[PDB]
RNA sequence: CGAUGUCGGCUCAUCACAUCCUGGGGCUGAAGUAGGUCCCAAGGGUAUGGCUGUUCGCCAUUUAAAGUGGUACGCGAGCUGGGUUUAGAACGUCGUGAGACAGUUCGGUCCCUAUCUGCCGUGGGCGCUGGAGAACUGAGGGGGGCUGCUCCUAGUACGAGAGGACCGGAGUGGACGCAUCACUGGUGUUCGGGUUGUCAUGCCAAUGGCACUGCCCGGUAGCUAAAUGCGGAAGAGAUAAGUGCUGAAAGCAUCUAAGCACGAAACUUGCCCCGAGAUGAGUUCUCCCUGACCCUUUAAGGGUCCUGAAGGAACGUUGAAGACGACGACGUUGAUAGGCCGGGUGUGUAAGCGCAGCGAUGCGUUGAGCUAACCGGUACUAAUGAACCGUGAGGCUUAACCU
RNA sequence: AAUUCCUUGUCGGGUAAGUUCCGACCUGCACGAAUGGCGUAAUGAUGGCCAGGCUGUCUCCACCCGAGACUCAGUGAAAU
RNA sequence: ACACAGGUGGUCAGGUAGAGAAUACCAAGGCGCUUGAGAGAACUCGGGUGAAGGAACUAGGCAAAAUGGUGCCGUAACUUC
RNA sequence: AGGACCGAACCGACUAAUGUUGAAAAAUUAGCGGAUGACUUGUGGCUGGGGGUGAAAGGCCAAUCAAACCGGGAGAUAGCU
């Protein structure tokens, strides 16, 4: 459940270490973002030598939230702390070549294969 | 809205209703017949008739136990030797409501509740 | 018949200032 | 009443073993990729039990690769296929929502023996 | 925020048509003694339903 | 076609054996007796009058009995009415059960919503509270301006404002109807309907399917 | 000018249409995609942030779109008080000076218990023609009406390629609305427990008071959103711009004059709610009352005796009903409330006793004890015999049937 | 610039985005040397700006505890 | 002006905890504040708690939340040392 | 040692809410500043109205201040209402 403000993890080896959504896409008025859903990222924080650099304005797919995901039969999935996967401002595909941290079966879509792929765990 | 909710506020804290029915169970099983507002007297129904309830089985536990609640011998005793052995037969309903006019300062609805078998 | 006036008293707000 | 305990009672598993908060379970749920079904364990410590009929549920939290997870499962849901209690804890409360601000040496609770 | 006019006695009659206070019913008769009192209250003299609950 | 009277007994979940929870309100729907048809002759339109459950004697005022009586029908909670398609025939005495439900999908479920009592703005008009500081005087959660100024120089009709909520008919379109027990006498439909647990609900098949 | 509070914001709006989006069209220098421009269309919808008192504007990032105006540049007896708009102070500047500047700078107060209109709710009265309990009809009124993306049709039509549809169908979202509490959670000073200081119950042990519920940890019912069900429609009628058919006036032509057809989120319906004070007061079903007598200004007249129905009210126990009224349930031929019994739920192994330990404490008895608003039962308590209101066959005229 | 009208000057810093802030520049509308100039550690219920922490300030409110509001009895105002 | 939450100099100074005349709970002693009774709507006031987020609020973090004790360790620019 | 530091009494009054026909003609509540000093406080004294006093705000001089209050000139005058 992320908004305008929200600090988020990152669960691959972009470079970005904190990110901050600005905005949650596909709606007006659109409040919240949940576990699959594409945010825009400005890069909070990042390593000295990475693929992105601090202040960089680009997409990113929420992968864990504390709010977490609930399924058919009642149950819930809840996080420690909310985390997501950078993608491209045109392509929408990761940067990273390795996502760490599980993730859940909301990304078992054709737009997010390589982030179940590159998973450890999908829960 | 207060939906499905027991327990009457009577225009008071919490702390000031636990310690007026602490009191006022004491006075109706030391006196076994007192005058209250009709309020207070639906009210005092549910803190006296547990008390004796309890007093149905003599333990050390129970006694504790009613003397957590009330905070004096004088009525755990009786809870205990007179009460308990007296409404020993009788499922719950230790308490009759007798209502009885109005009081004279504030106009407040007026009732007796007694023992039953007073 | 009428009461002596209050000398003047604290006032809640400010007149509005038209200018 | 009456009549949601009889429909309440015929949708309820009489297989569920005893489990108490604190005790490390393993619970096996089904995956569904379109025809393949298989069993996914999730294993960690049971930090929450919700005892209320057929609605009943237990929280269990572990820590999957850094990140702690907590699950919350619904105890009669068919995507529950076993429940099994690989260590019994010894803990005084109901709820271990504290083990949440621990990590390491700390988040570690006593064996019971018997 | 206050009345622009003064409203008429025929207004405040009107406001007042609601003001009137009702009579008990009727007084319920004790079996026993057989004073009246309210119904579901106790007599004067400390009778109910012909039964003496209290002494004077 | 024509609706049944039942009693919300609470709600539950039905689990699949696909692992879904499946949320359901379990209506009590047993025998609707029809104590009068209306013609289009005498009354003016196509309809029956149906009574259900059980009630006390004495409680049944003389006016009441004579109808149930000339129906030949034992005295039921209340009276209701459902309209006729043209197709549609019932008779006096006929016992209508929740077995009419057995091949519809979605039905409509009608009710009484439970009582707010007297709610502010923001609770029945889902109004936006004003400041809770930064100065705000005695105005968090009241609704603000209520007019434009001496145009039009009154408040409109239809108003948004503090006043009772709730305790009024509603119904709830196109619930999927998940089983239909005769046994029991049960309704199990998907999801919530309007009502406390033992309220009276008007089960119909679905008007938009 | 014996005062009509002034910018911006906030809250809440309401109308216009010169339409921002969505809908329907004509023309195109319209291949397609996408545009341009004009016509029709006001149903619904119509950004969040950075900076600034700002409106605005610029910028960032969204969106189907971030419309333009009116409403005392809508809205301070609804909020704010940053700007402006007193008294303090300073800078630049002007002035010999007091002072001054639509130059700047720091500080600087926002009253009103609502009589009337209006509006949102909710009752009482009388009416509706004998009285009464229900169920209705629906005049009329209100609510609702938004839309993205993906997939199929189809890499098809179209195009040199690049690209890439109409029409039709399917799924899944955003925003908004209604309901609900099964789930996930919040709350839960009425449940259980931990614990600090202190005072008390003679003391030990065990408890209670007070310290924000002392501080906390959990949590039942209820209420609830972030929780999860459902909604916007399809269809129909009449149309707008527009498109036509047949067809003269005008041997031709011509959508029009006669006649005929199609045509949109607008209109009338369809869906949901209110609704017979709809005084034009409607309908249907059922229930109740089938006494005597006297005076007169002989009237739809008054009065006495007898009678008091159906039903209602009152009172009591009350309710997921409620400000109060109201509404619903129940009143012994009784589960209406409280208690009580069983269960559940929550807390988490009471007290006492025993055992181990120097002791704190641990272990056993013991998942113990306690357990609200919950579930299922149960007349133990309180819902009383009465009394009270309401009557006694219901006007005239004229029809059509009946005798 | 407590001084700059033009002006949100220009460039850089900080921010996804900075009419404020900071640092330079000098084009000082209209600084300037005891109506002192320029620095200055410490001090400040002083003005401006940025962080960490923190949060019902807000997204967007929900529930709860009390005092009013509501009903009954007693007393009983006011502006206009 | 009131049996008015204001103002009014000196003296006395118990216990437990505490650095203390702070603070909490008590003693001696003194009081419950001269309308009560119900109810448990909106809204106002004074408080408590809050999912996810964490200044997005706003003129401005206003208000709130937060920090908070003792001992030891450790402590930057700058400086009139 | 100190117009030193933290902090009650005591002196003050930065912020907010409340209150605004108030509990109060300036307060209350929660925070806030000083707290051995250019400190604070009791009692009494002195300064008088174009005069006082003023670490200076035209501040204060009995709820009154760009000239107090009371009585008098006095029925000032009022081309104004
Ligand atoms: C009341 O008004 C007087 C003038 O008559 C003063 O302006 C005073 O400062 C005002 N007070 C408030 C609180 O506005
Ligand atoms: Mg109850
Ligand atoms: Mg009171
Ligand atoms: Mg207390
Ligand atoms: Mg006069
Ligand atoms: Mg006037
Ligand atoms: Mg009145
Ligand atoms: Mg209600
Ligand atoms: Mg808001
Ligand atoms: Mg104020
Ligand atoms: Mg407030
Ligand atoms: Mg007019
Ligand atoms: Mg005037
Ligand atoms: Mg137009
Ligand atoms: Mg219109
Ligand atoms: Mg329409
Ligand atoms: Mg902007
Ligand atoms: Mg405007
Ligand atoms: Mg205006
Ligand atoms: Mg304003
Ligand atoms: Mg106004
Ligand atoms: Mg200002
Ligand atoms: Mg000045
Ligand atoms: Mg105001
Ligand atoms: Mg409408
Ligand atoms: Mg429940
Ligand atoms: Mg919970
Ligand atoms: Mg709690
Ligand atoms: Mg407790
Ligand atoms: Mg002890
Ligand atoms: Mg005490
Ligand atoms: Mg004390
Ligand atoms: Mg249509
Ligand atoms: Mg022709
Ligand atoms: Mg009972
Ligand atoms: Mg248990
Ligand atoms: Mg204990
Ligand atoms: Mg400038
Ligand atoms: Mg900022
Ligand atoms: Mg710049
Ligand atoms: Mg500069
Ligand atoms: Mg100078
Ligand atoms: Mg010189
Ligand atoms: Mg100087
Ligand atoms: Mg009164
Ligand atoms: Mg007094
Ligand atoms: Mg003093
Ligand atoms: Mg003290
Ligand atoms: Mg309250
Ligand atoms: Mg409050
Ligand atoms: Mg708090
Ligand atoms: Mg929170
Ligand atoms: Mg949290
Ligand atoms: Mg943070
Ligand atoms: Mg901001
Ligand atoms: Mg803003
Ligand atoms: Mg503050
Ligand atoms: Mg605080
Ligand atoms: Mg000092
Ligand atoms: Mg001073
Ligand atoms: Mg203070
Ligand atoms: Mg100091
Ligand atoms: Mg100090
Ligand atoms: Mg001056
Ligand atoms: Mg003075
Ligand atoms: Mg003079
Ligand atoms: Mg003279
Ligand atoms: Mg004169």
């Amino acid at each position: 459940m992320i908004q305008e403000q929200t600090m988020l993890n990152v669960a691959d080896n972009s470079g970005a270490r904190r990110v901050m959504c600005i905005k949650v896409l596909g709606g007006s008025h659109r409040r919240y973002a949940g576990v699959g859903d594409i945010i825009k990222i400005t890069i909070k924080e990042a390593i000295p030598r990475g693929k992105v650099k601090k202040g960089d304005v680009l997409k990113a797919v929420v992968v864990r939230t504390k709010k977490g995901v609930r399924r058919p039969d009642g149950s819930v999935i809840r996080f420690d702390g909310n985390a997501c996967v950078l993608l491209n401002n045109n392509s929408e595909q990761p940067i990273g070549t390795r996502i760490f941290g599980p993730v859940t079966r909301e990304l078992r879509s054709e737009k997010f294969m390589k982030i179940i792929s590159l998973a450890p765990e999908v829960l | 809205m207060r939906h499905r909710k027991s327990g009457r506020q009577l225009n008071r804290n919490s702390s000031h209703r636990q310690a007026m029915f602490r009191n006022m169970a004491g006075s109706l099983v030391r006196h076994e017949i007192i005058k209250t507002t009709l309020p207070k007297a639906k009210e005092l129904r549910r803190v006296v008739e547990p008390l004796i309830t309890l007093a149905k089985t003599d333990s050390v536990a129970n006694r504790r136990l009613a003397f957590a609640r009330t905070r004096d011998n004088e009525i755990v005793a009786k809870l205990f030797n007179e009460l308990g052995p007296r409404f020993a037969s009788r499922a719950g309903g230790y308490t009759r409501i007798l209502k009885c006019g109005f009081r004279a300062g504030d106009n407040a609805p007026m009732a007796y509740i007694e023992l039953v078998d007073r | 018949g009428k009461p002596r006036p209050y000398s003047p008293r604290p006032t809640s707000h400010p007149r509005p200032i038209r200018v | 009443s009456n009549i949601i305990k009889q429909l309440e009672q015929e949708q309820m598993k009489q297989d569920v073993p005893s489990f108490r908060p604190g005790d490390t379970v393993e619970v096996k749920v089904w995956v569904v990729e379109g025809s393949k079904k298989r069993l996914q364990a999730f294993e960690g410590v049971v930090i929450a039990i919700r005892n209320r009929g057929l609605h009943s549920a237990f929280t269990v939290r572990k820590i999957s690769n850094g990140e702690g997870v907590e699950r919350v499962f619904q105890t009669h849901s068919p995507v529950v296929d076993s429940i099994s209690v690989k260590r019994r804890g010894a803990v005084r409360k109901a709820k271990l929502y504290y083990l949440r601000e621990r990590t390491g040496k700390a988040a570690r609770i006593k064996e019971r023996l018997n | 925020a206050v009345q622009q006019n003064k409203p008429t006695r025929s207004k405040r009659g009107m406001r007042r048509s609601h003001d009137a206070l009702t009579a008990v019913t009727s007084l319920s008769v004790d079996k026993t003694s057989g004073e009246k009192h309210l119904r579901h209250h106790i007599t004067a003299d400390g009778y109910y339903r012909g039964r003496k609950v209290i002494a004077k | 076609m024509i609706g049944l009277v039942g009693k919300k007994v609470g709600m539950t979940r039905i689990f699949t054996e696909d692992g879904v929870s499946i949320p359901v309100t379990v209506i009590e729907v047993e025998a609707n007796r029809v104590t009068q048809v209306k013609d289009l002759a005498n009354d003016g339109y196509r309809a029956i009058q149906v009574t259900t459950g059980a009630k006390k004697a004495n409680r049944v005022t003389k006016p009441e009995a004579g109808h149930f009586a000339k129906a030949g029908v034992e005295a039921g909670r209340g009276l209701w009415e459902f309209r006729l398609a043209e197709g549609e025939e019932f008779t006096v005495g006929q016992s209508i059960s929740v077995e009419l439900f057995a091949d519809v999908k979605k039905v409509d479920v009608t009710g009484t919503s439970k009582g707010k009592g007297f709610a502010g703005t923001v609770k029945r008009w889902n109004f936006r509270t004003q400041d809770a500081t930064h100065g705000n005087s005695l105005s968090h959660r009241v609704p603000g301006s209520i007019g434009q100024n001496q145009t039009p120089g009154k408040v409109f009709k239809g108003k948004k404002m503090a006043g009772q909520m709730g305790n009024e008919r509603v119904t709830v379109q196109s619930l999927d109807v998940v089983r239909v027990d005769a046994e029991r006498n049960l309704l199990l439909v998907k999801g919530a309907v309007p009502g406390a647990t033992g309220s009276d609900l008007i089960v119909k098949p679905a008007v938009k399917a």
